[PDB]
């Protein structure tokens, strides 16, 4: 019994160009626990990425939050790459403004 | 309608995403304590936990858990051998209870092998609900040790709700169930050249909220696309609901007794 995760990319505060924020990537409802999560900026990988305390729901399916402080530029393209045991090729989820 | 929960996780061969043992506690949605097979120490994951709790508490529960680490390894190794399982496998455990606003209390104890229900404790009959023949042989060994079943029953029935009450009096966020949502409505272009109305609520606490869209007062669930309640990181949450605009619409939100209706120009 293996579950594909549900990937959701969004900002901590409502988006404003030039002001500081945080880019969140909330991975949830997957099994087993081994999940590789990376935050991206114009293709390139974000080096400094902090993550939340792993927890599991009552359906024993884990959830995590990965976030990074960022200043949304006008032209900047942000996304979230995720790979699990259930994924043959990593899923990339673009941030929508 | 507050709750206290502690879980345990054990993994066989974790090639990256180790360690083999992790134990984390929560008062509602707040992480409070942590332990893992690497840092063989129980630690606070909240500031009001660092203060208020004497170093005796951490030392006693570090020793306890170091032992629960060894039991978990044994209990799991055993499980894979009763099956014909090889490789990496997951074993999870969960205790805790709730304090319902009326005054009534609940409390649970569950176990799972590979994210599937294995053993469920019924505290009112001091019994285990075994899933297969493997679980039934483990259940049988557990039922003979009566004082353990009573220790568990009593921990939920007494000790757990007492501890939750103490943790809640170290709450100026946990006890505080009032942080109102900040709702805004903005037109998006979901498909070219289709426009959609977006209701966006943020910065609220606790995370229980309800929002909907209504065409001329009629709520149309089949035309509405709802978003999940999400963590922000700052301890507050965000959510949204959207509607497909055709060639009078209003947004509705309820949160901690507060009721608000927003209307599009
Ligand atoms: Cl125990």
């Amino acid at each position: 019994i293996q579950r594909t995760p549900k990937i959701q990319v969004y900002s901590r505060h409502p988006a404003e160009n030039g002001k500081s924020n945080f880019l969140n990537c909330y991975v949830s409802g997957f099994h087993p626990s081994d999940i590789e999560v990376d935050l991206l900026k114009n293709g390139e990988r974000i080096e400094k990425v902090e993550h939340s305390d792993l927890s599991f729901s009552k359906d024993w399916s884990f959830y995590l939050l990965y976030y990074t402080e960022f200043t949304p530029t006008e032209k900047d393209e942000y996304a979230c790459r995720v790979n699990h045991v259930t994924l043959s090729q990593p899923k990339i989820v673009k941030w929508d403004r | 309608t507050h709750s206290l929960r502690y879980f345990r996780l054990g993994v066989s061969d974790p090639i990256h995403g180790v360690p083999e043992f992790i134990s984390v506690g929560y008062v509602d949605s707040h992480p409070i304590t942590t332990y893992d097979s690497v840092t063989r120490q129980k630690e606070p994951r909240a500031p009001w936990m660092a203060e208020n709790l004497a170093p005796d508490h951490w030392e006693r529960y570090t020793q306890l858990l170091r032992g629960w680490q060894q039991m978990f390894k044994v209990e799991l190794k055993r499980l894979q051998r009763h099956y014909n399982h090889s490789g990496s496998h997951t074993y999870q455990r969960m205790i805790g209870c709730e304090l319902l606003e009326d005054g009534s209390t609940t409390g649970f104890l569950q176990y799972a092998y590979d994210g599937q229900d294995f053993l469920i404790f019924n505290k009112d009959t001091l019994s285990w609900l075994a899933v297969d023949n493997v679980a039934h042989t483990i259940k049988q060994a557990w039922e003979a040790n009566q004082h353990e079943l009573l220790y568990q029953k009593n921990w939920l029935e007494e000790e757990c709700i007492a501890w939750l009450k103490r943790f809640l009096e170290y709450g100026k966020d946990t006890l505080q169930r009032t942080e109102p949502p900040l709702v805004r409505v903005n037109r998006k272009e979901t498909f070219p050249g289709v426009t959609a109305l977006f209701c966006k609520a943020h910065g609220f606490y606790p995370p229980e909220i309800y929002m909907t869209w209504m065409k001329n007062g009629e709520e149309i669930v089949q035309e509405i696309d709802y978003g999940d309640i999400l963590p922000s990181g700052d301890g507050t949450y965000q959510a949204w609901a959207s509607i497909e605009l055709d060639p009078l619409y209003s947004c509705h939100v309820e949160h901690s007794g507060v009721h608000m209706v927003l209307q599009v120009p």
